[PDB]
Order: C-alpha cells, then sequence, then structure tokens
C-alpha cells in the first residue's frame, strides 16, 4: 500500500 | 501482462514544483490498481472454480428436472 | 470479490489534481498508467466471463433452492 509509505 | 502488483508497488516516479500530480491522490489510485493485479492474478483458477460449480449446479438442475 | 473495481476506461478517464508543492511529473505517471491500461484490455475477456459465471451461478443456487 503506498499511500501510507512515507511519513 | 507486463506489470505486476509488486512492480506498481515498487515504481517511482520524479518530483517537481512545476504543476506535477497530487501524489496521495495518485498513490490511492495505484493502491486500488495493486488490488486489481492481485485478483488479475488469481482470476484464471477464479474461472476454472466458477464453471466446475457452473457444471455441478446444471448437472443437479437437470436431474430434479 | 474476485472481478475488477476499475476497467481500461476508468484509468484513462482518471484526472489528478495538480499541486505546485512537491508533485509526480505528469509524464512518468500518465506513461505508467499507459502500460496498466494495456494490461486491463488483456484481461477485460477473462473478466467479463467471471462476472457472468458469478451471476450465472448465483441464480443457479436460486433454482436449485426453489426445488
Amino acid at each position: 500500500n503506498r499511500l501510507f509509505r512515507k511519513r | 501482462l507486463k506489470l505486476s502488483a509488486k512492480d506498481i508497488y515498487e515504481k517511482d516516479f520524479e518530483k517537481t514544483m512545476a504543476r506535477g500530480y497530487r501524489r496521495e491522490e495518485v498513490d490511492a489510485f495505484l493502491d486500488d490498481i495493486i488490488a486489481d493485479y492481485q485478483k488479475m492474478a488469481d482470476m484464471n483458477n477464479e474461472v476454472v472454480k466458477l464453471s466446475e460449480e457452473n457444471h455441478k449446479l446444471k448437472k443437479e438442475l437437470e436431474e430434479l428436472r
């Protein structure tokens, strides 16, 4: 899941 | 298929201040596509299971007239 | 669920809000979605079949239920 992949 | 669910997760694009697309809008949409690719991978087997069930249910029917 | 939520058409039509902060280059996103479109086109027929078998089996279970 790439929406949650930073910060 | 040219891509896998994994390739889409892994993919990174170049950032820009010059009217680039909203990152969270892009990543949310690609997460829906990731799910769809997972389903694409299982689909042939799901078609096979469904046609076997299709056949079983049709035999039962004809036997019950 | 086993059928796709999106189609080739949905991905072609999808229009992303622009930002003047740190955003993705439109060229790269657009080019990547093109490859994705090609894969949705290759699976569209098998996906139509999955929907149809699901709908048919549901109706057949309903028909058996009544007997």
